[PDB]
């Protein structure tokens, strides 16, 4: 209902046919057509990036992201995609969101297996709370436009690190590469991330530009959209600079799904606590482990359970979720069930969140809550 | 060493000192795995004959 995409390279394939190695003069090239002012749209995809600090300009991805920038039929969802961004990029705090994901821009044998152990399957499991994440954004009530390309973006993510925790574990054994290009070949194959805005930052330290459809700035992104609005920057009583970077800001917020009230603070540090004032108040405590239990007992059960509650059925999850499997016995076959043994203290802090904004759901499956 | 006692003589000894508890024990270890899988066939729908059936 909200985003439909394609692979098919032979419908507009002139415009991959010759040898196009220039970012310049290409518009020319990319009109092709009676329209004009939107064929400029698709282009501006590269454009403030098409000349300064990149290698060869035109990467052989860098025109499927360009060409399949479908806004031949809509031209308004994408449009108030890139009214938003670069708006949202005049900010320090967006600034400093994209420096926390980055740098600056014998017995031994088996505890440095394990430590590659470990990371094939963290890896592992946080790949698959994004697969079960974007049947969830499939229901209606949601959007697709942000909320899958985005998460699509993680899962290709953890699927090369827990490729490289295992091909390092086979290698580190088999001693005491070719493996790592063949399954980051293979990660490209079949279906493909939907087109979002550039990003570009400007400031004193230099003129960047970051992708999107790289795992570093989508966790970079959701860090910016967590934390609630405060008591200034929505006030007409500051008139500055604040309310087309503040309504840009509550605009992506509310098109996840959070309302301005949500906070959603990360956890991730090298200390004990976080602070005292921004802690979540005991009734999404509590209903924030009734989900880790849900993507911790079942491969399923994440999906029905949201489904439930976006009905105001949330007291009906231990009835929903319940099916039966078999079992030799030293009887016979007894086909006994698994259900979810939610407490009805955790049943009830169901109730009081009315719908899992994706930003708390996305939090969740990066282990941030 | 002697006609009478030679020196090979401790090793019958030693093999009906072992077979005794070692055939003693393939037996008991028969009686209680049968026995066993019986019993926990069996207390699945009377578990009050649980400790009866011992």
């Amino acid at each position: 209902a909200s985003v439909s995409e394609g692979v098919l390279r032979k419908k507009y394939t002139k415009f991959f046919q010759e040898n196009i190695k220039t970012h310049l003069d290409l518009k020319q090239a990319l009109l092709k057509e009676e329209k004009p002012e939107t064929a400029l749209l698709a282009y501006s995809l590269v454009s403030p990036s098409g000349y300064r600090g990149e290698p060869l300009t035109e990467r052989k991805i860098l025109e499927v992201v360009s060409l399949l920038d479908e806004v031949k039929v809509d031209g308004d969802t994408y449009q108030q995609l890139k009214n938003t961004f670069d708006s949202i990029s005049k900010d320090p705090r967006m600034q400093v969101s994209l420096e926390n994901q980055y740098p600056g821009k014998g017995v031994g044998l088996l505890v440095a297996t394990g430590r590659e152990l470990h990371k094939a399957s963290v890896n592992g499991d946080a790949e698959a709370y994004h697969h079960q994440l974007e049947q969830i954004s499939q229901l209606p009530g949601r959007d697709q436009r942000l909320s899958m390309p985005m998460q699509q973006t993680l899962a290709i993510g953890h699927a090369m690190l827990s490729a490289e925790g295992a091909v390092g574990a086979t290698l580190g054994m088999a001693t005491g590469y070719g493996l790592n290009n063949e399954v980051q070949d293979q990660l490209k194959q079949g279906p493909m991330s939907g087109v979002l805005p550039r990003l570009e930052i400007s400031n004193v330290k230099g003129d960047f530009t970051f992708s999107m459809q790289e795992p570093a700035a989508v966790r970079a992104l959701m860090a910016y959209l967590g934390p609630k609005e405060d008591t200034s920057m929505s006030s007409p009583q500051a008139p500055k600079e604040a309310q087309e970077m503040e309504a840009a800001r509550l605009t992506l917020k509310q098109m996840l799904g959070s309302s301005p009230n949500e906070h959603l603070v990360p956890d991730v540090d090298s200390l004990l606590k976080l602070s005292d004032e921004d802690m979540p108040s005991q009734t999404e405590s509590t209903a924030n482990g009734a989900f880790k239990k849900l993507l911790s007992e079942d491969w399923d059960w994440l999906m029905p359970a949201v489904r439930a509650m976006d009905k105001g059925e949330a007291g009906k999850i231990n009835e929903k979720l319940t099916y039966k499997l078999p079992l030799d016995a030293a009887n016979g076959r007894v086909y006994l069930d698994k259900s979810p043994n939610l407490s009805d203290a955790q049943l009830d802090a169901l109730d009081k969140l009315g719908s899992p904004s994706q930003l708390r759901l996305m939090y969740l499956a990066e282990g941030w809550i | 060493m002697t006609e009478l006692c030679p020196v090979y003589a401790p090793f019958f000894g030693a093999i009906g000192c072992a077979s005794a508890i070692i055939f003693t024990s393939l037996g008991a270890a028969y009686g209680t795995a049968k026995s066993g899988v019986g019993i926990c066939a069996t207390c699945v729908l009377r578990p009050d004959l649980l400790f009866k059936n011992i």
